[PDB]
RNA sequence: CUUGGAUUUACUGAAGACUAACUACUGCGAAAGCAUUUACCAAGGACGUUUUCAUUAAUCAAGAACGAAAGUUAGGGGAUCGAAGAUGAUCAGAUACCGUCGUAGUCUUAACCAUAAACUAUGCCGACUAGGGAUCGGUUGUUGUUCUUUUAUUGACGCAAUCGGCACCUUACGAGAAAUCAAAGUCUUUGGGUUCUGGGGGGAGUAUGGUCGCAAGGCUGAAACUUAAAGGAAUUGACGGAAG
């Protein structure tokens, strides 16, 4: 009776320069009218796109980044980092029997007051000459792994901003360092940062946004 | 650990129990260490540790109350403070 | 000898008011007439004045407490909560 | 009948027996 | 007398003339004689201190809280009661608190409150057991005891009076728009009967 | 190039929702259920009904400007079963053959980390 | 008489194991006694792997599997024929069937 | 329940519960039970011991502590499930099974109750008897192994051992009515110590008395009367709205 898609105008999404394939895609919204402005009503939205899409490589196909729009520049949407997560297939593909699982999480603020909960998951590695079926680590050892796992998680996030941290998340620097420092304790495999959560944001700094958008 | 060293000093060394004896021992300079219970009044505590500053005597702050300090000394009564005149077989003075 | 098998301090009420109401009174009236250890001077000389007022005969320190006990359950929970919230805020 | 229900039937019967004795 | 909570007399110095000012606070549980009470924006988070609401973290237990800036205390003043600071909305300078009745309220962060729980709690846990105890209770409050049931009166005295049997006769739920002389019973009741389940 | 939405598919053992949103998920571009295309409550979740629900979505997806959709299939989840329903599998096939292009595919069936008690009781539902 | 030495469950050196709900009928069943089957199925049916690989905008996109661990009670599993009644002598065997 | 926008979608927010997957013929605990992190508190088994005391021990009437779930009393919480109840079907009828709600309850703090197929249906302590391989904690000697770190005095893995366990496979010297049993053996070739319990089936764990409990109930506990059987393991057949 009205054809409701008559006043939907498409806007273009832009990912930050920390990401390579910055053209995430397009959206729709009711066109800017006198009462409600589309510019105001479209910010704060969350876009969930696979890390393989924003980077090209197919090795990141199991990590997906949430992108939050915080400002609109005419027809272009300027977004910011909102979080990290694994795909349900991948985490299931890692949790097998006869092996020990260890998880750790910690809350820490970045250089510019970005409070985050970082979730890291690791598994015991099976030796190549191993005969016995089960690869079980003692609970005291897993406490040592978790305790080491949090302090490195704290150290590498509080000393760098989110953009510097996001540039640490792309190659999994922390994942490589967690595995490196736990070598003396127990051989670990598939060490990952399986989730990053934005808890609290400070006052919006439009200057720092454009610094990550040109 | 400290409760063990303090207990050893009781059965072996010399000590005085009570506020009046502790101040009287600090006046003569015979005190090697002063121990003050947690719930000692702050006014009394602050002037026990004023004499120790004058007497050049270390002060140890016991974590229990005068009830727990008393029972550490083997006493069936409350000991708000004590001074160790002669550490005996123990080494509490060098441990503090 | 044991003068009363079960009524205890509520033996002053005789047979009146019902057993259930007498049992609820006994729990709290034992507590409000008990002597508690003073946290300031260390002696067991703290007794109730009016409700919420607990005086120590020795050191003459008066503390605000519960109606029938020197410390209520919620007060101790709050003291630890405030102690915890205090140390985080001040690092 | 089932033993559990025979037990329950007696339990409700004992309770009636106890009450009718309370009338005296 | 008439109050279940104890009162604390607290002496302060007058900032502008050589004088001592005595203040009557509601004693928070754990307050003792000779204790130092700190009041102000820069006071530390200790039981008995008076702090603005904005200066307290979430989950802080507070009492004698102000609804308005400078009314000197309105909320959570009876024995065993307290106000929980649910949250902060700093940019309009507001704080969400939970009242002893469960109501959520929004107050200016400049409103003040005393840290801790009001003393004397648990007072209701003991039965009165005696008409004499209630008589003594209201001897120092007001003349509201004992209460005759309206259904036991005559039609002149109460809307419920009269009849060859003691009974209300009409519905005891009364409209909010009723007038004085009619509002006897359950005024503007949304529901009646035994409370089953959660509300 | 491609105008990517998201085809959010819920496949229960009673219904199949074919729901295409924007990439944000806050705009509904097309939502067709298996039960709007059938006349019996029993087959409203059938694979055939899912095909019909999927094809008309692509018709609506085409006219708006959507040319490629990501697949986010889910089951009932929560305390209930995690196995995808018959409709989600046939609807997924029906979409690719309608000209709509496909990118990433993922299962987002909600999974509890315990959980609340499951309906049915201790002895289950006895049939 | 006694049908099994394990009493139908796998609880030894133990007092209590928290139960699980049957996938089918939502019945409480002890975790050790519950018949557990771990399945890893392809998300798309084998017939549709081709045309969905032609609509793919990504070249050589390795589609995911679906991971699921199933729990059944004795009546759930027997009725669904996941397990079958075996002979008295074949009950002793607990080695997995060799079908895959 | 839904054109008063249901269902569905994304984000934000709050409550209570519960700690998925890892998770096992794996661990701890007297049993009941115990599965998110960390901090603390006080305990504990096993191993190691060329430390210490020297019989301090085993089982135990009477008497104590703990004791799943449900239930009881008083506050707090009450998301979900959900007795009762109401409901829509099914049916000859179903106030049943199926469906939709739902009150106590489910959670917790104070106290009771003291029972379960509380089962290994197998008392506890002690000794011996037949082979085998896995596995947990400890400890003792050792690698074409990767890592620490580039190596040790890293860790993991691998191979030999023994202690203790939770168990499992085969055999039957032997036992058993048999199923089966590494104890249910070492029992007519009848004797290691000790506690408790049973004497055909019902009546009946009923009545009564006593005793404990707020109550619900627990503990103790007959008789009259009645009956030739009740029951255990296995075989054949018959039958199955079971599988092949
Ligand atoms: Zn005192
Ligand atoms: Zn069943």
């Amino acid at each position: 009776v009205v054809d409701p898609f008559t006043r939907k105008d498409w806007f273009d999404i832009k990912a930050p320069t920390t990401f390579e394939n910055r053209n995430v895609g397009k959206t729709l919204i009711n066109r800017s009218t006198g009462l409600k402005n589309a510019a105001d009503g479209l910010k704060g939205r969350v876009f969930e796109v696979c890390l393989a899409d924003l980077q090209g490589s197919e090795d990141h196909s199991y990590r997906k980044i949430k992108l939050r729009v915080d400002e609109v520049q005419g027809k272009n949407l300027l977004t910011n980092f909102h979080g990290l997560d694994f795909t349900s297939d991948k985490l299931r593909s890692l949790v097998r029997k006869w092996q020990s699982l260890v998880e750790a999480n910690v809350t820490v603020k970045t250089s510019d007051d970005y409070v985050l909960r970082v979730f890291a998951i690791a598994f015991t590695k099976r030796q190549p000459n191993q005969i016995k079926k089960t690869t079980y680590a003692q609970s005291s050892k897993l406490r040592e792994v978790r305790k080491k796992m949090i302090e490195i998680m704290q150290r590498e996030v509080s000393n760098c901003t989110l953009a510097q941290l996001t540039s640490k998340l792309i190659p999994e620097v922390i994942g490589r360092e967690i595995e490196k420092s736990t070598q003396t304790i127990f051989p670990l495999q598939n060490v990952h940062i399986r989730k990053v959560k934005l808890l609290k944001q400070p006052k919006f700094d439009l200057g720092s946004l454009l610094a990550l958008h040109g | 650990n400290i409760n063990s060293k303090l207990a050893l000093t009781i059965k072996s060394g010399k000590y005085t129990l009570g506020y009046k004896s502790v101040v009287k021992s600090l006046r003569t300079g015979k005190a090697k260490l002063v121990i003050i219970a947690a719930n000692t009044p702050v006014l009394r505590k602050s002037e026990l540790e004023y004499y120790a500053m004058l007497s050049k005597t270390p002060v140890y702050y016991f974590q229990g109350g005068n009830n727990e300090l008393g029972t550490v000394c083997g006493k069936l009564f409350r000991v708000g403070t004590l001074s160790i005149l002669d550490a005996g077989d123990s080494d509490i003075l060098s441990s503090i | 000898t044991k003068r009363t098998k079960k009524v205890g301090i509520t033996g002053k009420f005789g047979v009146r008011y019902g057993s259930s109401l007498r049992r609820q009174t006994k729990k709290l009236e034992v507590q409000q007439h008990a002597k508690y250890d003073c946290s300031f001077c260390g002696k067991r000389t703290v007794q109730r004045g009016a409700t919420g007022i607990w005086n120590c005969k020795s050191c003459k320190k008066t503390v605000a407490g519960g109606a029938y006990t020197v410390s209520t359950a919620a007060a101790a929970t709050v003291r630890s909560t405030i102690r915890r919230l205090r140390e985080l805020a001040e690092a | 009948m089932r033993d559990k229900w025979r037990k329950k039937r007696v339990r409700r019967l004992k309770r009636k027996r106890r009450k009718v004795r309370a009338r005296s | 007398p008439g109050r279940g909570a104890p009162l604390a007399k607290v002496a302060f110095r007058d900032p502008y003339k050589y004088k001592l000012r005595e203040e009557t606070f509601i004693a928070n549980e754990g307050v003792y004689t000779g204790q130092f009470i700190y009041a102000g924006k820069k006071a530390s988070l200790n039981v008995g201190n008076i702090l603005p609401l904005g200066a307290c973290p979430e989950g802080t237990i507070v009492s004698n809280v102000e609804e308005k800036v400078g009314d000197r205390g309105a909320l959570g003043r009876t024995s065993g009661n307290y106000v929980i600071i649910i949250g902060h909305n700093p940019d309009e300078n507001k704080t969400r608190v939970k009242l002893p009745s469960g109501a959520k309220k929004i107050i200016s962060s400049d409103a003040r409150g005393v840290i801790g729980v009001v003393a004397g709690g648990g007072r209701i846990d003991k039965p009165l057991l005696k008409a004499g105890r209630a008589f003594h209770k209201y001897k120092v409050k007001r003349n509201s005891w004992p209460k005759t049931r309206g259904v036991a009166m005559n039609p002149v005295d109460h809307p419920h009076g009269g009849g060859n049997h003691q009974h209300i006769g009409k519905a005891s739920t009364i409209s909010r728009g009723a007038v004085s002389g009619q509002k006897a019973g359950l005024i503007a009741a949304r529901r009646t009967g035994l409370l089953r389940g959660t509300q | 190039s491609q105008v990517f939405g998201v085809a959010r598919i819920f496949a229960s053992f009673n219904d199949t929702f074919v729901h295409v949103t924007d990439l944000s998920g806050k705009e509904t571009i097309a939502r067709v259920t298996g039960g709007m295309k059938v006349k019996a409550d029993r087959d409203e979740s059938s694979p055939y009904a899912a095909m019909l629900a999927a094809q008309d979505v692509a018709a609506k997806c085409k006219e708006v400007g959507i040319t490629a959709v990501h697949i986010k299939l889910r089951a009932t989840g929560g305390t209930k079963t995690k196995t995808p329903g018959p409709g989600g599998q046939s609807a997924l096939r029906a979409l690719a053959r309608s000209g709509l292009r496909i990118g990433r595919i993922e299962d987002v069936t909600p999974v509890p980390s315990x959980s609340t008690r499951r309906k049915g009781g201790r002895r289950g539902r006895r049939l | 008489p006694k049908k099994r030495a394990s009493n139908g469950r796998n609880k030894k050196g133990r007092g209590h194991v928290k139960p699980v709900r049957c996938l089918n009928c939502a019945r409480c069943v002890p975790k050790d006694k519950a018949i557990k089957r771990v399945t890893i199925r392809n998300m798309v049916e084998a017939a549709a792997v081709r045309d969905l690989s032609e609509a793919s905008v990504y070249a050589e996109y390795a589609l995911p599997k679906l991971y699921n661990k199933l729990h059944y009670c004795v009546s759930c599993a027997i009725h669904a024929r996941i397990v079958r009644v075996r002979s008295r002598t074949d009950r002793k065997i607990r080695t997995p069937p060799q079908r895959k």
